[PDB]
């Protein structure tokens, strides 16, 4: 079975890319297993803001990498493929493995 | 050092990245080093050219570079020359296949860092502060902005004791949100020293 | 005096300087229509400045297909020349 | 020139034709006739006009 | 192409001088981006002077009505042409004759 | 004598509208008066507009 | 009320792109009315993707030539606006042509992604020439109906789009040529009903019983105006 | 020699095909002409003379 | 692909056995085809006695 | 239009 493992800092872009892919899968292939939603990495940093100093003066950023695990049951010979020519938005790391 | 500054805190909701592209720990930090590369030569190269925002997008070892200008004419040159140009130095730079893109920039009065520009520029040919400011209010009104405010600061008119002017014309809120805030700034220098500039344009609020 | 081929048209603003180059005149190729700019070409003393810049006629559009120049030997700006 | 020749085309007469010689309730139904497919353009028929 | 012409299309299309008329017979080389190049047979070739002929295509441009005077090339890459024959078609040709 | 000689040429593609002039080679003048659509067209049995 | 209801019975392909359906059974005086609006709709108003934007690579206007080619850039343009594309997922999508070698270009050399489908495998666009030669070029499909020329798309794009892209005239409508017959319908037990034969011939990416729904759809929703108020 | 050609190609010996109509679906009475004329497009362009 | 729905604007009653309904907008070419669909039912297919 | 709607109300979406 092929996992596909989406990764992204936004979202609704990594979302879109998940039923970009399940729409790929589906015409060509059958049973396309679904887009399972994995835990989100929130990365967090504290730095001090100040040039010099003041050490309670902070900002808390983080970046959110999100995870997208989409399988595909059956790889036919039209299905596996498709995807080769068909790239995915930019901003979205997608990382295929057949069993 | 009060306020905090209007494009960070609305990434997430109203005002999107400039930098758009995805990398693990390994090869992040490399990624932004490029990215400041980049967009450090093309400040340099097209500073005559009315650049407002580069917005750099890397897919499958290539990057996508799309330059906002006010006037592309200056940037393209003649069909293909300059662009073609930039592009080989900007995989330079990166080290990867390079993609120029070109956006056209509707209406670059409001567009605040461009306006940021303009100022600087004045500033530096010897205007009057004041006067400068009070166009760059007055023109954005004209085109339809919702408010604008610019301020300046720092040996004004070359005095010896440095201060903080600024003009505020319709209405720019900073703690809503959902407004879409246009800020940016600029230095000239001068003579007697470096006069910064700021500037809120303030487009209109999002509903979503 | 004589006249200027520049990109710094005046009164008229950000509306000007926009399907040419930093040094004047239209960049080739573009869709270019009516009451747009295709070559700067304004004197000072003519606070007294004014727009002779041959534009496009009205009604017209289309596309910069040819841009020749055999000008008063000086045309370059620092270097296209 | 145009209208002439559709005047003339449309009033006239030819001896046989879809619904020769019926009889007709009104101009109304003699549209009716032509428009549904049922008599032709020029073919004699007693109407009765008002 | 005008489907009922009287044949005169062909003379009259070669002898205003809109079309690229090959002066000396033979194959091609057909670089013609810029130029038809076209081999000359050794029959209508000089001893000296070795020679095949360059073709200058005239690209857009101005005439005298503001119309567009554009001449495109008619035949493919290696292939036999004759003298007298045309090669590029101008403005209001195909294939050497007369389409208005 | 002349200083600065710009010359710019510019390629307007027109493209046929209500009111230009066509004609045939036999002296039919004409001024094309509608641009129809397709489905509006004069078709014969096989399905071909005019 | 003595009325009846029209089913697709038969739908035989031809070919794949021009292709006849009947229709059966419909009332007596009903399969013009049904023909010719089912003409209309599906001439005027069909959705199909087509292209918009080319973008060829050391390029300046269309009115340019290029190192190494046979049909110029218009002669280009003209047989990319040819082109029959038919996309699944997306409403536009980008595609890439790349190739260098002495020969023709066909139409199935575009590096296709998994959503789109080239149906033509033997449209030529270029003839390359010189070995040396190389054309990239980069295309944008859009899908709408109608006509929508390059003037009136010279304004309208509200994208701001950067300066180099050639703008290419939308022939939206796969349908090209339809027609339709009345015939005499073979009922067992009634004579006076007919059968109506629409021979499509398409673009090859529209499917017939698909269109002939969606120009249904239309008709239907068009006539609810007439049906719901007054 | 029209007529002997237009009998080689399979069409109407007259010249004249019946045609339908785009609006109305239904056949224009009395068959019309329909043929290849060579048009020209003349440089009297309206949009140099509004 | 979204399609404009019209509002039926007036029926101006001249008598109690006259009508006219004025309607708009619609797609370009689709009053004809809304009018000529309506005028066969109406005039071949309407159920009634007499 | 509410027998043209009936009558094409087999095949439609």
């Amino acid at each position: 079975r092929i996992r596909i493992r989406l990764k992204a800092f936004d979202h609704r872009l990594i979302d879109q890319a998940t039923a970009e892919i399940v729409e790929t899968a589906k015409r060509t292939g059958a049973q396309v297993r679904g887009p399972i939603p994995l835990p989100t990495r929130k990365e967090r940093f504290t730095v001090l803001i100040s040039p010099h100093v003041n050490k309670d003066a902070r900002d808390q950023y983080e970046i959110r990498t999100h995870l997208r695990l989409v399988d595909i049951v059956e790889p036919t010979e039209k299905t596996v493929d498709a995807l080769m020519r068909l790239d995915l938005a930019a901003g979205v790391d997608v990382q295929i493995s057949l069993g | 050092g009060q306020k905090v500054h209007p494009n960070g805190i609305r990434l997430g909701i109203v005002k999107p990245w400039n930098s758009t592209w995805f990398a693990n720990t390994k090869e992040f930090a490399d990624n932004l080093d490029s990215d400041f590369k980049v967009r450090q030569y093309l400040t340099k190269e097209l500073a005559k050219a009315s650049v407002s925002r580069i917005v750099i997008e890397r897919p499958a070892k290539s990057i996508r570079v799309t330059i906002h200008t006010a006037r592309p004419g200056i940037v393209i040159g003649k069909k293909g020359e300059d662009v073609e140009k930039l592009r080989k130095v900007v995989a330079d730079i990166a080290g990867v296949p390079a993609q120029i893109n070109i956006a056209e920039v509707r209406k670059p009065e409001l567009d605040a860092k461009l306006v940021a520009d303009s100022i600087t520029s004045q500033l530096e040919r010897r205007v009057m502060f004041r006067r400068a400011m009070k166009r760059a209010v007055q023109n954005a009104m004209r085109l339809g902005a919702k408010g604008i405010k610019v301020e300046v600061s720092g040996r004004l008119g070359g005095a010896e004791i440095a201060r903080t002017e600024w003009y505020r014309e319709g209405r720019v809120p900073l703690h809503t949100l959902r407004a879409d805030i246009d800020y940016n700034t600029s230095e000239a220098h001068t003579t007697y020293g470096v006069i910064g500039v700021k500037v809120w344009i303030f487009k209109g609020e999002i509903l979503g | 005096g004589p006249e200027e081929i520049t990109a710094d048209i005046p009164n008229v603003g950000e509306a000007a300087l926009s399907k040419l180059d930093e040094s004047g005149i239209v960049y080739i190729g573009a869709e270019v229509t009516g009451g747009d700019i295709l070559v700067g070409k304004v004197t000072p003393k003519g606070s007294d400045v004014k727009d002779s810049s041959l534009r496009v006629p009205n009604g017209v559009s289309g596309t910069v297909i040819d841009v020749q120049v055999f000008t008063r030997d000086g045309v370059e700006k620092d270097k296209r020349a | 020139q145009d209208v002439v020749l559709g005047l003339y085309y449309m009033t006239r007469d030819c001896v046989n034709a879809k619904g020769e010689g019926m009889v007709l309730t009104g101009p109304k139904e003699a549209e009716r006739l032509y428009r549904s497919g049922l008599a032709s353009l020029h073919a004699r028929v007693k109407v009765r006009i008002t | 192409k005008p489907l009922v012409g009287t044949g005169m299309e062909r003379a009259v299309a070669v002898d205003s001088g809109v079309t690229a008329v090959a002066k000396r017979g033979g194959v091609v080389q057909y670089v013609d981006a810029s130029r038809i190049v076209i081999k000359v047979n050794e029959d209508e070739m000089y001893p000296g002077e070795a020679g095949i002929d360059i073709y200058n295509l005239t690209k857009y441009t101005r005439s005298n009505q503001n119309t567009c005077i554009n001449q495109m090339p008619c035949v493919s890459l290696g292939e036999p042409v004759e003298r007298g024959d045309v090669l590029a078609d101008g403005p209001s040709t195909d294939l050497g004759e007369l389409a208005l | 004598g002349v200083l600065k000689i710009v010359k710019v040429y510019l390629a307007v593609k027109r493209r046929i509208q209500p009111g230009d002039k066509m004609a045939g080679r036999h002296g039919n003048k004409g001024v094309i008066s509608k641009i129809n659509p397709i489905e509006d067209m004069p078709y014969d049995e096989n399905g071909t507009p005019v | 009320t003595e009325f009846l209801k029209p089913r697709l019975v038969d739908i035989e392909q031809v070919s794949s792109t021009h292709a006849k359906v009947t229709l059966e059974p419909l009332e007596r005086g009903f399969g013009h009315t049904l023909g010719n609006a089912l003409r209309r709709i599906l001439l005027s108003s069909m959705p199909g993707c087509a292209v918009t934007e080319v973008e060829i690579d050391g390029v300046l206007h269309e009115y340019s030539t290029k190192e190494g080619v046979q049909e110029d850039i218009l002669e280009i343009l003209l047989n990319l606006k040819g082109l029959a594309v038919r996309v699944q997922g997306k409403d536009e999508v980008i595609l890439t042509l790349n190739k260098s070698g002495i020969g023709p270009v066909t139409a199935a050399d575009i590096t296709h992604d998994g959503d789109v489908e080239i149906v033509k495998p033997q449209h030529v666009i270029c003839h390359l020439t010189d070995e040396n030669a190389s054309i990239s070029m980069r295309i944008k499909v859009q899908r709408g109906r109608g006509y929508v020329p390059a003037s009136t798309r010279i304004h309208s794009e509200e994208d701001e789009r950067p300066i180099g892209r050639l703008l290419v005239d939308a022939c939206y409508s796969p349908v090209e040529r339809i027609a339709y017959n009345v015939e005499a319908a073979r009922v067992e037990q009634r004579t006076d009903l007919d059968k109506l034969v629409i021979e499509m011939e398409t673009n090859g990416t529209i499917d017939p019983e698909e269109a002939i729904r969606r120009a249904a759809t239309i008709l239907a929703e068009q006539l609810e105006a007439f049906v719901d108020l007054r | 020699e029209i007529k002997e050609l237009l009998k080689l190609g399979d069409l109407p010996t007259s010249g004249q095909i019946r045609l339908y109509d785009g609006r109305t679906g239904e056949q224009f009475e009395r068959p019309v002409t329909v043929g290849y004329m060579y048009m020209l497009k003349l440089n009297h362009l309206v949009d140099d003379k509004m």
